DNA sequence: ACCGTCATGATCATATTATTACGCCAGACAGGG
DNA sequence: CCCTGTCTGGCGTCCTCTCACCTATGATCATGACGGT
RNA sequence: UUUGAUUUGGUGAGAGG
């Protein structure tokens, strides 16, 4: 609504600013009413697909799990890893970041002290264990579940995780709602990934592949900033390369998809014929 | 069973079963009569609606009905729904050895026990109490120790703090949705009628004090006593499953 | 000037906006409905009138006979309300009908009937309302609530984009009968149009257009323009109008007159629409392409033939063209399909169509409404004219047809109640056109669209259900009979009508349990706004928008008060100006701002006029003429709030409390608390409880009179006059007599209603509070009810309180109290339970109610008369015996004898096993009324021949009081009539008193009217001796009552509960709270003066729940203490009356320009001195919702008294005694005690019993049961690695029957230890799958 | 999906304590399937302990002495 | 005052029709390029 | 024959507390009150 | 060849958290 409610409470307010009011907070009323039928039979649903999953063993003798790395959208780097890797089993043992050096072995938990010390070597992201790859016929290994949150060891042989864990993300339920170009923030190096580009005339290297990530790693190792940068744009910088804190280094237009080429030489048009192909719209504005 | 009054307020299986025997009984007269065929075809084919009405009600069009216009409860209406015999009876039971009131605070309390009135200490421990007496020598028979606690008598109280001393309770909040909305901890008899709850525990069950209720539960055997004092107990849920983020944090 | 109850306690008022509308009658919803229902209504509507003139005269079937209307009248009741709530009858009135049977001849049924017959008959009993507003059922006080529903008209919904997924919109007209047979039109994504008839089968639309008789060439007619093509000897050339082609294309070059208009690639032009419209060009030409896909509209047939040379609605070809032009056709009409203009939808329609007449459509119809049978063309026929055009199965009512003349933008809102042909094509010419591009659609939540019934019209319909049920009895019964013998009293029977009206005000989900602990809670409960029931919504299905509110709402149903949690939004409460319009919309007043002055001529506006008109704002500055002071005013146009120029306004609201309903506008400070805390405030006022003595509000809104005396709790006197006897039973007033009647002398008599039960087992008193030979004023209270005080309304009490943190005893949201709260008995409510007692009828006899009963003793029977029944007085405790009854015995042992009676003592010697009927426990109580009704032909015992002495000396000394009484009334007026003429000062009082009529007088008025009094005297004695028997008669006869019962004993307890750990105490500002500790005095913090305070809050609810007024409401009502402890103190020192008279007048001025303008000068030195005796306690003040006291006036009302400015006193501590730093608010707030107590939530049990189908415990508090330990529980358990804690929660102490009674062995021998076994409910679930064909067994 | 998943189970306990029971049931009855109980819900249904947390111990005796 | 006639209450099988106004969301089915 | 609207079924939160309200009938032996002799 | 205290069902409406 274009008028606000310019008065607080202690003033008072009127009796137009007290009914805008009362349209804003019957719609939380309502919300909060309806909302709590969904978030219950969420943790219906998700109490009884879990059910059965029983932690069964000790090892399921395996070298698989998932890469668990921090996450970023776009902005500063959000989840550290440190949150992500908190009393996880690593699946392959952690290469300190400098060269080929057993920091952590292959079957250790992470607990705090771990991730002080990979957080002081700047680890980049932990190949970790994860309860999808668990081996174990009829329930999960007591290691590729991980910490027993609330307990500081490791989860105990038989504690049923499945419906700890079916509670633990069905019972938010209730305070979850219902109803250009790349700008830099920091200062770092540049790397790109998915990259297949060409240098243009003028210099800025353009990319021939759509699903190009443009990585800001700093100058310890750990990856700070990444972005998707389409097919066809005008890069600012190029691979490897040290920026400065708030320059522009990308720049496109997606309005016109670019149909820029590799090589250069003459243009034809091969089956473009003015009349059935093609047709003839001389601009009215300009001319051209 | 009949309700207060004369009448007998009758189920509906009773008259799905006397529909179907009084339709069979008109389909054995019929045959034995030697009928033509559209009188015997509608007799067995509302013989047919009958037992299917019979077994699962409205899946076939629309459904019968007795009183008034509501459809009647059949067979498979006893185990499907909400409120069968999975979702009503065997997953969620009523329970002895159970009582429920309203909830305050009471600061002074060690995280590991909460308060817990008088009156309903004496109604969820009868059998403990009556164990006690009979050990003792006061009493002879049961009936005895039934007089003495429905009486009341000074010697009962003492029976009750030597009842209660060790046995962790269940307290839990009725919207229960993680586990630490279960929590046992040991009584503090209350004058009063109000379960005087630790506060900090309190963000565990997302209880505030506007008119709140909570229930108690008895763990009976030896160990259930020993499962609330070593996996249930309050002190022991200081961390969140869901994280690692303590819940015991001061509100 | 004011009254003399408002010279007692005058409540000072602030408030700047000068009213000119006051509050009207507040239940004027329901008595104006119900008065509308029942009366005698001439000129056939409203009322019971429409029905019995719309169902009759039923015709028979063509035997000739007619059973005609005359009249109606209902007889009196038989009970009135006080005996029909003791006894538990119905409080109905029995309807008397003039009915009249007609019996037409042979060949002439226009001619002569040989016998008519004329009578009365009987049929069913309407139940009356109650002045309060209410019915009174089954001896329960219920109350029907309107119900808010779609109002009968056309309405043209937009069913947006999520069907057909691509974004393409709907449109769909829904005709709304009030009574018959729905109508949907709609539209396709092959944009082809459907009807529907009552959500069946789907049907091309233009199917009805066929069967309302339309040719196809009349259709085209109607929903196309036509397109002219003249053959003029080149190339077949057209008229052409411009305006068809703005935007278009065209195919060609365009020229005429020699000129080049319009070239081909190209589109027409605005300007070139203007060229050729301006050089007046009508004759264009055309190539052999134009007329490629152009749709003809009529056949066209050859002459020389015969034959069909293009049917209608058929596009044109090469070939065809070639057929009509060598036949002898020059003109050619066709259609104007466009893309954006006008879509062919019609003509899709037709091409989907396989009919081609009128019988066709009806048989399709016909086939569509009843599925799978031979349709015949009279069947058709009269099925089509019975689903739309018939008087009897299709209703519109006037509202109906108003909206589908306005809504269709028609002149005359009258119109027939059927539809017809123009109505159903206006509606397809509105659907088209809102599908074209034009219009709007039509929203569901504006209040323009949402009728408001009542209990008079749902009352009536259910009343006609009966009636259409009867008439299908008696169109049965006339004419399949012997005529003329019989009467219209064989033929109708008053089953239907009465069982239908009945379940109706029996059983409805409209006709509710009145909600009565209060008077706030029945005058709002009255008021509501409910959108459920029949032909409304559902709460577990809808939805989103119904549960909000929208823009036009404001000033017709209440925006704060309604129920929080599975129904917010339907259970609407309705606002406090907010009338009800003549057909049943919701209207609300306005002020007519002409041109420059706001006139003070109040004006009522609906919903949809408020919507055209532009209304400023309620609180507007304006200069004492009307003149707006500013030159921007917020204002508010079509739903949308702006700001407005100065007299651009055409209306002002009338006053600020009426966005508000009267639940929410007793709240001092509304506009300062957040709209949750208010909603939760309004809630909790509704859910309060009647105090022992309650006080009054210190800060309140001036609006307690109005819910007072316009609810039904006080005694309103009648004629005003002068005071005669006060007592806590009666009040007698005597008339004025510039108010009396000449004759029946008059003097009142109110009956006060002392200590009875409540529905929710309140306390409803009445307390005199007028002093004797007291003036009073026609319009004024006498007796105060529940929970009001001198005619105010005082539901909770006010108390000293502090915000501070209090050693963590108010933690959450708790209350901390002192000992002084419980010690002066302020919060100790009192309750009343009724507890029944029946004396059945079962075999081997019926049953002893008489106090010889085995296995008791001395100590239960010294509290039992000799007959059973418990003394009148008796206080008793939780498990003592009330009445003695014994039967149960059942067969413990086979009698041996077969049925040995006869033998060793009387009857038998005591069965088998003997225990007299010995009640319960946990409440304790005083017995103070007993009630024993006996179905007659029962020897009545002696406690109830000891009852029927009581109420007969009881009536006969009342009515023999009312026969002296009003004769003293009557010899007065004997003795003011002969001060003159022929006056005897000695000799009036030496002769005996009933003859003071034949004394020395002439024939004047004087002895003209000695002969009416004498008249009246004489009505008296007989109309006493009648009245005294039917009396006895009434009190000696038996009462009708359940098949099979003796008597029935009922008894009261009173119990009276305190205030304990764990009630609910909560303020009128959502700030609830469990009282958590009962401190003692000297604990509280006390201050520089010397008083502990009494409740101790916690200050950390204010910043989060933000409802800051509850602060502003603590200064205010230190500041009215402020001013009631010096009041105290300059009247302690007895001081003379010129002091007090200062100081009362200073603390009345006190403000800016306020309403109340009091002056102390005409109250003459005695009302003064009683005025201070009702404000030493205190001084009531009123603060008004939106225009209140600002915060300047609060500080210059605390620096009256000699308070600090800021309200913080300095306290000192109770334990430490050193002082608290950082000085605390003190001040007095207003809370009240809710009826959710601790001790009728708490309970426990052990081992109780057992349900019979599942052996589970039994499930409730009343029924001795065990908590639900359900299934959220199970998996929290699971989620541990508690696994025989479970195990014994759904085993042991459940379920298994072995199991638990091993359990109990095993615990009192002190063995813990579990047999588990088997639940025997999963042995039920074995039975349930296995009585299907189903083989479920357990394998090994 | 969840609930097709937990509809989709090789124990028609389990997936008839859930949702649609008819469904569940004239597949299982006319597969002749049977239910080697093995979880948390079948003990909960039937009566007996938990196999996951204190009746794990009972549940690997029994696994075991079989 | 006894005998006969009208009236009125027990027990007992007989077996189903004249409203509409949720919102997705899978899952199966006749239609047609 | 592979997309496709269209129709039919199947979900929709736990715990608790208070109150009221509960099918019609169509046919007959035998009891029960009323009037004549 | 003689020992026993035992059982209060659907439907719909409303409130608390
Ligand atoms: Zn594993």
């Amino acid at each position: 609504i274009e008028t606000p409610i310019t008065a607080n409470f202690r003033e008072g307010l009127n009796v137009l600013q007290y009914f805008i009011s009362t349209h804003g907070a019957r719609k939380g009323l309502a919300d909060t009413a309806l909302k709590t039928a969904n978030s219950g039979y969420l943790t219906r649903r998700l109490v009884d697909v879990a059910q059965d999953l029983v932690v069964t063993e000790d090892d399921c003798g395996t070298h698989e799990g998932i890469m668990m790395t921090p996450v970023i959208e776009g902005g500063d780097v959000k989840e550290p890893l440190r949150d992500r890797v908190l009393g996880r089993v690593t699946a392959e043992d952690v290469l300190k970041p400098g060269t080929a050096d057993i920091l952590v072995p292959r079957n250790t938990l992470l607990h705090e002290q771990w991730c002080d010390l990979l957080e002081e070597n700047s680890v980049d992201a932990v190949k970790v264990r994860s309860v999808v790859s668990c081996d174990t016929d009829f329930g999960v290994c007591a290691h590729c579940y991980g910490r027993d949150l609330a307990r500081g060891h490791i989860i105990n042989k038989g504690e049923a995780i499945g419906v700890i864990a079916a509670q633990s993300i069905g019972e938010p339920g209730t305070q979850l709602t219902m109803r250009s170009s790349i700008q830099v923030k920091n200062k770092g190096s540049i790397k790109l990934s998915n990259v297949k580009s060409v240098v243009n005339s003028s210099g800025k290297l353009v990319i021939t592949s759509r699903n190009t990530e443009l990585k800001l790693i700093d100058e310890f190792g750990r990856t700070k900033e990444s972005y998707k940068v389409p097919y066809g744009a005008v890069l600012a910088k190029g691979d490897g390369e040290q920026v400065a804190g708030g320059e522009t280094v990308a720049n496109w237009d997606p309005h016109t998809m670019p149909v820029i080429t590799e090589v250069s030489g003459f243009v034809r048009f091969t089956d473009m014929i003015d009349g059935q192909t093609i047709t003839r719209q001389t601009d009215e504005l300009t001319g051209l | 069973v009949p309700l207060d009054g004369g009448r007998f307020a009758t189920s509906d299986l009773n008259d799905l079963y006397r529909r179907v025997i009084n339709r069979n009984n008109r389909l054995k007269r019929l045959l034995d009569l030697a009928a033509p065929d559209i009188i015997v075809r509608n007799e067995k084919r509302m013989l047919q609606e009958a037992v299917d009405a019979l077994l699962d009600n409205g899946r076939r069009g629309r459904a019968i009905t007795g009183s008034n216009k509501r459809p009647l409860k059949s067979l498979a209406d006893m185990i499907k729904g909400k409120q069968g015999r999975f979702r009503q009876n065997l997953l969620g039971k009523r329970v002895d050895y159970s009582g429920r009131s309203v909830i305050t605070v009471g600061p002074y309390l060690r995280l590991h026990q909460c308060g817990l009135p008088k009156k309903m200490a004496l109604e969820l421990f009868k059998p403990f109490i009556y164990g006690k007496l009979e050990l003792r020598g006061l009493a002879t028979t049961i009936k005895a120790a039934k007089k003495m606690v429905e009486r009341e008598e000074a010697v009962v109280w003492d029976i009750l703090d030597e009842v209660i001393r060790e046995h962790p309770v269940l307290l839990n909040r009725a919207p229960t949705l993680h586990r630490l909305g279960i929590q046992a901890f040991e009584p503090v008899l209350i004058e009063g009628k109000a379960i005087q709850l630790h506060p900090l525990v309190c963000a565990a069950y997302n209880a505030d004090f506007d008119g709140d209720q909570m229930a108690v539960h008895v763990p009976l055997t030896l160990e259930a006593q020993l499962e609330a004092r070593a996996l249930m107990m309050s002190t022991n849920n200081i961390l969140s499953p869901a994280n690692g983020e303590p819940i015991i944090v001061p509100s | 000037v004011y009254s003399y109850t408002e010279k007692k306690r005058i409540r000072k008022d602030f408030g700047k906006r000068p009213q000119v509308l006051d509050v009207p009658y507040l239940l004027s919803i329901q008595l104006d409905s119900f008065q509308k229902f029942i009366e005698q209504d001439p000129e056939g509507q409203y009322g019971l009138e429409a029905a019995f003139r719309s169902v009759f005269p039923i015709q028979s079937y063509s035997g000739n006979s007619e059973l005609q209307y005359v009249s109606y009248r209902l007889g009196e009741p038989v009970f009135d309300v006080q005996e029909c709530q003791i006894r538990g009858v119905t409080y109905s009135a029995p309807l008397r009908v003039k009915l009249r049977l007609v019996i037409y001849e042979r060949e002439a049924p226009e001619g002569t009937v040989k016998d008519i017959k004329e009578q009365e008959v009987y049929m069913g009993e309407i139940p009356l309302m109650t002045d309060n507003g209410t019915f009174v059922i089954n001896g329960t006080e219920r109350v029907i609530v309107s119900q808010l529903h779609r109002s009968p008209g056309v309405f043209f919904d937009s069913d947006k984009g999520k069907t057909h997924s691509s974004g393409k919109v709907l449109y769909n007209a829904r005709i709304i009968p009030y009574r018959g047979s729905w109508l949907d039109f709609e539209f396709d994504p092959k944009d082809n149009l459907f009807v529907r008839i009552d959500r069946r089968r789907k049907l091309p639309a233009t199917i009805i257009l066929r069967a309302l008789n339309y040719t196809t060439e009349q259709i085209l007619d109607l929903f196309f323009e036509k397109v002219i093509f003249e053959i003029r000897d080149n190339k077949l050339q057209m008229e052409l109008v411009p305006e068809r082609l703005r935007g278009e294309t065209a195919s060609f070059d365009i020229e005429a007159n020699g000129k080049v208009y319009v070239e081909k690639g190209r589109r027409i032009t605005a300007r070139h629409i203007r060229q050729l419209e301006k050089d007046d060009v009508k004759l264009i030409e055309v190539p052999v392409e134009y007329i490629a896909g152009k749709v003809v509209a009529k056949d066209y047939i050859d002459e020389s033939t015969g034959e069909l040379i293009c049917a209608a609605n058929m596009e044109l070809s090469l070939d065809l063209l070639a057929k009509l032009s060598q036949s002898g056709h020059k003109r050619i009409e066709t259609l104007f399909t466009n893309d954006l203009d006008h879509g062919p939808y019609i003509s899709e329609t037709l091409r989907v169509d396989p009919t081609n007449d009128r019988l066709s459509a009806l048989v399709e119809i016909y086939r569509m409404m009843r599925p799978g049978e031979p349709p015949t063309r009279e069947a058709a026929e009269s099925l089509f004219e019975n689903l739309f055009f018939s008087e009897d199965r299709y209703d519109l009512s006037a509202v109906g047809r108003m909206k589908f003349n306005r809504s269709l933008l028609r002149e005359e809102i009258e119109g027939s109640g059927i539809l017809s042909k123009d109505d159903i094509i206006d509606v397809m010419k509105k659907l088209i056109d809102i599908r074209n591009g034009k219009g709007e659609v039509d929203d569901i939540d504006h209040l323009g669209n949402r009728r408001i019934r009542s209990v008079g019209e749902m009352a009536e319909n259910q009343f006609r259900v009966g009636l259409v049920r009867v008439e299908r009895a008696v169109k049965e019964r006339l004419s399949l009979g012997d005529l003329d013998t019989l009467m219209p009293q064989d033929m109708i029977n008053a089953k239907p009508i009465s069982a239908a009206v009945k379940e109706f005000f029996g059983s409805s989900q409209l006709s509710q349990f009145m909600d009565q602990n209060n008077p706030l809670s029945e005058i709002t409960h009255k008021r509501r706004i409910s959108a459920l029931g029949p032909g409304g919504l559902t709460r577990e299905r809808a939805g989103f928008e119904v549960r909000d509110v929208h823009p036009t709402h404001y000033g017709r149903v209440c925006p704060i008060e309604t129920p929080e949690g599975p129904n917010i939004g339907l259970i609407n409460s309705l606002s406090v100006y907010a009338q009800t319009n003549e057909y049943g919309f919701l209207e609300t007043p306005y002020r007519k701002v002409t041109d420059g002055v706001v006139t003070d001529e109040i004006h009522y506006l609906s919903a949809i006029e408020e919507g055209n008109y532009v209304i400023a704002q309620a609180n507007s500055n304006l200069d004492e003429e009307g003149h707006f002071v500013e030159d921007l005013v917020t204002c508010r146009s079509k739903g949308e709030s702006s700001l407005f120029s100065r007299d651009q306004v055409d209306y002002m609201d009338v006053s600020t409390q009426q966005v508000v309903s009267v639940g929410a506008s007793l709240i001092p400070f509304l506009e300062h608390d957040d709209a949750n805390r208010a909603l939760m405030g309004a809630n909790m006022q509704r859910q309060a409880v009647p105090t022992l003595r309650a006080d009054k509000p210190l800060v309140g809104t001036g609006m307690e009179r109005a819910v007072a005396v316009d609810s039904g709790v006080t005694a309103v006197a009648k004629r005003g006059g002068v005071v005669q006897y006060v007592d806590a039973s009666r009040i007698v007033i005597k008339v004025n007599e510039d108010e009396m009647y000449p004759g029946e002398a008059g003097i009142d008599i109110y009956n006060l209603t002392k200590y009875t039960r409540s529905n929710q087992n309140t306390c409803i008193n009445q307390m005199p509070c007028v002093s004797l030979g007291e003036p009073v004023e026609r319009g004024d209270v006498l007796a105060d009810g529940p929970s009001t005080d001198l005619g105010e309304l005082a539901l909770g009490q006010n108390m000293r309180v502090a915000f501070m943190p209090w050693n963590g005893y108010n933690f959450e949201d708790s209350i901390l109290v002192s000992e002084r709260v419980v010690q002066e008995d302020r919060f100790t409510t009192i309750h009343i339970q009724e507890l029944a007692c029946v004396s059945r009828d079962t075999k081997l006899g019926p049953e002893e109610i008489t106090a010889d009963i085995p296995n008791v003793g001395e100590a239960a029977l010294s509290k039992l008369d000799e007959s059973g029944i418990v003394y009148i007085g008796a206080e008793v405790t939780g498990g003592d015996i009330l009445v003695g009854k014994v039967t149960p015995k059942g067969e413990t042992q086979l009698t041996p004898e077969e049925k040995l009676l006869r033998a060793i003592f009387g009857e038998k010697a005591s069965d088998v096993k003997d225990s007299s009927l010995r009640v319960p426990n946990g409440v304790s109580g005083t017995v103070i009324d007993v009630q024993v009704f006996t179905r007659d032909g029962v020897e009545k015992d002696k406690r109830a021949l000891e009852i029927e002495e009581m109420q007969l000396k009881q009536a006969k000394k009342d009515l023999s009081e009312e026969l002296q009484i009003l004769e003293a009334g009557l010899f007065s007026r004997i003795r003011a009539v002969l001060v003159a003429g022929g006056v005897e000062a000695e000799k009036l009082d030496k002769l005996p008193r009933d003859r003071w009529l034949e004394l020395g007088l002439t024939d004047e008025e004087k002895q003209n009217q000695l002969e009416q009094l004498a008249e009246q005297y004489d009505e008296l004695k007989h109309e006493f001796e009648k009245k005294l028997e039917a009396k006895r008669r009434k009190i000696t006869q038996g009462d009708d009552l359940a098949p099979g019962v003796l008597k029935i004993v009922k008894v009261y307890l009173a119990v009276k509960r305190r205030i304990q750990p764990g009630d609910k105490m909560a303020g009128r500002h959502g700030n609830k709270g469990v009282i958590s500790k009962i401190n003692p005095i000297e604990d509280m913090p006390y201050d520089e003066n010397g008083t502990p305070v009494d409740i101790v809050l916690n200050p950390l609810g204010v910043p989060s729940r933000m409802n800051i007024g509850q602060i502003l409401e603590t200064h205010l009502g230190m500041a009215a203490k402020g001013i009631g402890d010096k009041i105290n103190a300059m009247l302690k020192q007895q001081q003379e009356v010129a002091k007090l008279r200062e100081f009362i007048q200073r603390a009345y001025d006190l403000g800016a320009d306020v309403r109340q303008k009091v002056d102390l000068s005409t109250f003459s030195d005695e009302e003064v001195m009683r005025l201070a005796e009702n404000l030493r306690k205190g001084m009531p003040i009123a603060t008004p919702v939106f225009d209140g006291a600002k915060e300047a006036e609060i500080k210059e009302l605390l620096k009256l008294g000699d308070l600090p400015t800021s309200g913080q006193i300095r306290l000192y501590d109770g334990r430490t005694g050193e002082q608290f730093e950082r000085p605390v608010t003190v001040g007095y707030m207003y809370m009240l005690k809710l009826n959710h107590l601790v001790d009728d939530k708490m309970h426990a049990r052990s081992t109780g019993s057992y349900s019979l189908v599942t052996q589970q415990p039994l499930g409730g508090k009343a029924q001795f049961g065990g908590q639900r330990f359900g299934e959220m529980e199970v998996w929290a358990l699971e989620a541990y690695g508690a696994a025989y804690t479970l195990q014994e929660m759904l085993t042991v102490k459940s379920d298994d029957v072995n199991g638990r009674t091993k359990m109990y062995k095993n615990i009192v021998d002190g063995n813990h230890q579990m047999e588990p076994g088997m639940p025997e409910s999963f042995n039920v679930l074995l039975k349930e799958i296995r009585s299907l064909g189903i083989n479920i067994e357990l394998e090994d | 999906g969840i609930t097709k998943a937990s509809l989709a189970t090789e124990s028609f306990i389990s997936a008839a304590s859930f949702q649609e029971t008819t469904r569940v049931l004239t597949e299982a009855a006319v597969a002749g399937k049977r239910d080697e109980l093995r979880g948390l819900k079948e003990n909960v249904i039937v009566g007996r302990l938990i196999p996951a947390g204190t009746g794990y111990a009972y549940h690997q005796d029994r696994m075991r002495r079989r």
